[PDB]
């Protein structure tokens, strides 16, 4: 919609489009249109500084990014003070912005210090768990972190995101996440069995399908999953792979119960 | 404290004056108060220049908010009513410096001064100065009263005087700028009414103000080159009147000429022809007259800026004058006009020779640099001539040599004999100015720095620079020579004879050369660790002694600063010594001078950065200490540095969410700072810390943590007696009781 109607539009409404257009462009990954949409936003607004900082980080202009982050903080002081005066509940929205700005600061020191990566990942994992369990905040935070980390490099965060989506009536989004975690679309290739790499993803996918109408298919798939797990456990037993074994056994139990509960 | 300060401020009363003011500011920074106020009274009543200096300098240096205003307001009010001019300039500067304090009295003070200035409008000029100073220093409360301002200035302006006009037009300019940022018809009406010599040079400046504010583009050229609806509607009438006045009054009447020269280019920039040939005639006629020769070229250049495609016809005339004026060496503006002309390449070639025949003069090299900037083409001939003239100057008066050394580093150039000539130069030199500039030029000209040719020359020259930088009897060029060595020099500073000299440089007296040398050596030691490492270990041992075994408040602070620098640079030497150092620093914090605490807190943050996941187990105590300091302003350390160090700890070590549970008041504290202070840095640091700790779920926050009631069904007769008793008993508990 944004692409279709750009020259057919007035400047006043162009300004209001710019933010959503830039957000969509960032989400898709087309960096050409993101700059065009960003340059239209006023420079005095918090969002303008935020998006200019994002672009600067993408283009490795760290000093400019720091300047933009500082300016964004100065622009945020007013809203935070206004809302903080009454109750902590009303101030949460700005607290999320403060969280995002600090995470953006920490994004630098990830492109410069290779010896400081695992600690940053652990810190991110521990901090994300103290926030509220809304979906949009998680979406924003994960989008911010996605500048240097791909989903395949940290599975548990995305698995928890998919599980959170599941308990809400948004099963399609969880389907998309699990599809982009498996690497293929088992929905298209019905005649084929599920892939066996990353068993946790397969387990989560089977219970999402059970959440939908495909109950008997889920049961049939789970039986084969258990058979394959037992065969793999027997054929790949080694003293080195004991922790693995311990994590394998703990998985099989969780499978078995489900079977019975479904039977 | 009493007599010494009195003597110092008397010497101030009786270049040198500015140095004395700076020295007084430094002495106050080191710091009696009653004697200082008595001294201010002593010098005020009597001389006035030093009193103004003393009064003005201390403002913005000490922490006086209200009593200082209450005392100095009378001093400033006594002088303005009746007094001689000129000296007022400094009193006005003092007023401006005072007015930027802003402690709950600016509105009253400024309105009082403005009203008393309007009353007068040695009396009128004082009011003009007061209005101008209040407009500059206080845009807010000056904007409060505008109609009386305009009405009374329109009366006082048109008196037969020049001094009162020169300030009235400036006050009008300030008021109109403030009005535009957030009257014009009245201004134009009263300006045109008078014209129908006294009622010329003020009306012209007022119309200039209106025209300039109408289009800021022309003034954005005027200002830049100097350093090197309403009017539009009534455009035809004003243009016709101005043209008639110019054509008719050819020799009717200095001041009018400068006003005309000021107006012509801005008017042309408003609309680039109608009277171009006429403007050419006026300006050129004004040139040959010495009293107007300086301003005539200003007008010519400004009009060349305004009018673009019609000035070229008169290139031969102006140039004919220029080549005649310089051979003897007014042209200071000629060069600005020539530079503005390009904003045209073959005439500059011929113009090259006499500009360089001028010798060394200010604004020439900058003019050439800007010319090369806008039009990239002819430069090699410029460089050749410049180098030849510089050589002729340096083979053989003092300020000329200084300017030559300054010029020898500007823009590109195309040098073996020159370096050795400079070696002779700074050697024949008992002068803080010649030597400093020569050393700067030598440092800049050796920018290139793997081939073993010119390496020997670099070695010899660098040896000489180090010798001078370490042996200078005075301190001010040692600091410049040392600082001139940046990160680029690593190959030659890794030698032995140079490292020994650098070591000698350490343990100096000024403490600034000490910081610079320790920073430099710390930057080194990644290339020649054989020599630097033991020396730094020894210096670390010495630093930990001074701080531990000396009961003095100055050396401890200096040593803490030197430890902070050492930790920041060369961090591979500190990792095995983390536990001892920390244990020492904490001891200084656990004691029943603010600088010592500030430096200790500052260095703890750098210690935190250099480590992490190894400073855990030490976070709880440092968290208790800094929290105790954050509240409880009895131990009033700074807050910016404390918040900075807290954030550094949390970020580096990794400590999230748990602090909220362990210290339930950490959130109620951090938000309060947002509604109580007026510092950008403090607020930004608080926001950064809130971000680093992470957003917390409101439910988790919850987990972590009568008169109307009297009105029931009681009759009114019984209600009145009670509430009265409740209120009285509420008062009846100490405090206010003091007088009640």
């Amino acid at each position: 919609q944004c692409c279709e109607k750009w020259t057919l539009v007035n400047d006043e409404t162009q300004a209001k489009m710019a933010r959503m257009a830039a957000a969509a462009a960032w989400g898709l990954g087309q960096w050409d249109s993101m700059e065009e949409y960003t340059c239209m936003i006023p420079r005095d607004t918090h969002d303008g500084a935020f998006y200019r900082a994002v672009l600067a980080l993408h283009q490795d202009l760290f000093s400019l990014a720091q300047q933009c982050i500082d300016k964004a903080r100065d622009l945020l002081d007013a809203e935070l003070t206004a809302m903080a005066g009454e109750s902590y509940s009303r101030a949460y929205g700005a607290m999320v912005s403060c969280h995002m700005l600090s995470e953006l600061e920490e994004v630098i020191q990830y492109k410069l210090v290779p010896e400081r990566r695992e600690i940053i990942r652990q810190i991110w994992w521990e901090r994300l768990q103290g926030c509220q369990r809304i979906v949009e905040d998680w979406q924003k935070i994960l989008m911010v972190r996605s500048l240097v980390v791909s989903p395949h490099e940290d599975m548990r965060t995305w698995l928890k995101y998919a599980s959170l989506c599941g308990k809400s009536g948004r099963l399609a989004l969880a389907h998309k996440t699990l599809v982009l975690l498996l690497g293929v679309d088992p929905s298209r290739q019905l005649d084929h069995p599920l892939p066996t790499v990353h068993p946790q993803v397969t387990y989560a996918y089977m219970k999402n399908m059970w959440k939908s109408a495909r109950k008997i298919d889920a049961f049939q798939h789970m039986q084969h999953f258990v058979q394959t797990m037992q065969q793999q456990a027997q054929h790949a037993i080694a003293t080195e792979d004991q922790q693995h074994k311990q994590e394998l056994h703990k998985l099989m139990a969780r499978c078995f119960l489900k079977l019975g509960e479904w039977q | 404290s009493n007599v010494s300060v009195l003597q110092q401020f008397a010497s101030g009363l009786k270049r040198a004056k500015a140095a004395k003011e700076l020295q007084h500011y430094v002495t106050m920074e080191l710091r009696s108060t009653r004697f200082y106020d008595q001294l201010n009274h002593h010098i005020f009543e009597l001389e006035r220049k030093g009193g103004i200096l003393a009064i003005a300098s201390l403002i913005g240096v000490e922490g006086g908010n209200a009593t200082r205003i209450g005392r100095f307001a009378n001093y400033l009010r006594n002088l303005l009513p009746s007094n001689d001019p000129v000296v007022m300039e400094m009193a006005s500067k003092a007023i401006g410096r005072l007015a930027m304090a802003g402690d709950t009295f600016t509105a009253e003070y400024v309105e009082f001064e403005v009203k008393r200035a309007l009353e007068w409008l040695g009396r009128r000029h004082a009011a003009v100065l007061v209005l101008r100073e209040l407009a500059i220093s206080v845009p807010t409360f000056f904007f409060q009263q505008v109609q009386p301002f305009f009405d009374n200035i329109f009366v006082a302006v048109w008196d037969p005087k020049q001094a009162i006009r020169e300030g009235a037009v400036a006050a009008l300019r300030a008021c109109l700028i403030l009005t535009t940022q957030r009257w014009y018809r009245h201004t134009f009406e009263e300006a045109e009414k008078g014209f129908d010599d006294d009622r010329i040079h003020g009306a012209l400046l007022i119309l200039n103000e209106l025209v300039r504010i109408s289009s800021m583009e022309g003034e954005r050229l005027r200002e830049e080159m100097e350093e090197i609806l309403v009017e539009s509607r009534c455009c035809r009438d004003l243009m016709e009147e101005k043209f008639d006045q110019v054509c008719q009054w050819v020799l009717k009447c200095s001041l009018i000429q400068m006003t005309i020269l000021n107006l012509l280019p801005r008017l042309a920039a408003f609309r680039p022809t109608q009277y171009l040939q006429d403007t050419m005639n006026h300006v050129l006629s004004c040139v040959k007259k010495e009293k107007e020769r300086t301003a005539a070229f200003q007008a010519l250049g400004l009009l060349s800026v305004a009018v673009r495609s019609e000035f070229k016809v008169y290139l031969p005339r102006v140039l004919d004058i220029i080549r005649a004026a310089l051979p003897p060496k007014v042209d200071a503006t000629v060069f600005t006009c020539i530079s503005m002309l390009a904003r045209i390449q073959q005439d500059i070639k011929e113009l090259l020779e006499p500009m360089l025949a001028v010798g060394l003069s200010p604004a020439l090299t900058a003019v050439l640099y800007d010319l090369s900037r806008q039009i990239p083409q002819l430069k090699k001939d410029i460089q050749d001539g410049l180098l030849k003239m510089l050589s002729l100057v340096l083979m053989h008066d003092v300020g000329s040599i200084t300017l030559a050394l300054r010029t020898l580093g500007s823009f590109e150039f195309e040098l073996t004999q020159f370096v050795r000539h400079c070696a002779d130069h700074f050697l024949n030199s008992e002068h803080k100015e010649i030597r400093m500039e020569a050393a700067r030029t030598c440092s800049r000209l050796l920018t290139p720095s793997v081939s073993q040719t010119a390496v020997q020359v670099v070695a010899d020259v660098l040896s000489k620079l180090l010798v001078v930088g370490i042996t200078d009897p005075d301190p001010d060029i040692r600091y410049c020579v040392l600082a001139s060595l940046d990160e680029r020099f690593d190959a030659h500073l890794a030698q032995a004879e140079n490292l020994q000299a650098l070591f000698v440089a350490l343990n100096d007296q000024v403490f600034e050369i000490r910081e610079l040398a320790i920073c430099t050596v710390g930057r080194l030691s990644s290339m020649n660790p054989a020599f630097v490492m033991p020396f730094l270990r020894k210096m670390l041992i010495q630093i930990l002694t001074e701080l531990e075994h000396s009961g003095i408040g100055r050396i401890k602070e200096q040593s803490a600063r030197m430890l902070g620098h050492l930790v920041s640079n060369a961090p591979r030497l500190i990792r095995p010594y983390m536990e001892p150092i920390l244990k020492a620093l904490i001891l200084k914090l656990k004691d029943p001078n603010p600088g010592v605490i500030n430096n200790v807190l500052a260095t703890i943050g750098e210690l935190a950065q250099v480590s992490g996941l190894e400073m855990r187990k030490w976070v709880d105590e440092l968290f208790i200490i800094i929290m105790d300091m954050l509240q409880d302003s009895s131990l009033l350390a700074k807050r910016q540095v404390a918040l900075w160090t807290l954030g550094q700890l949390v970020a580096s070590t990794g400590y999230v969410v748990e602090p909220y549970r362990k210290y339930p008041t950490l959130l109620e504290v951090l938000l309060n700072f947002l509604k109580t202070e007026q510092n950008q840095g403090t607020r930004r640091e608080a926001i950064r810390v809130l971000g680093l700790l992470g957003a917390l779920d409101p439910y988790k926050h919850k987990v972590n943590i009568e008169m109307l009631v009297n009105m029931g069904n009681l009759p009114l007769d019984e209600f009145y007696p009670a509430v009265s008793m409740v209120a009285l008993m509420r008062i009846f508990r100490d405090q206010s009781l003091s007088h009640h």
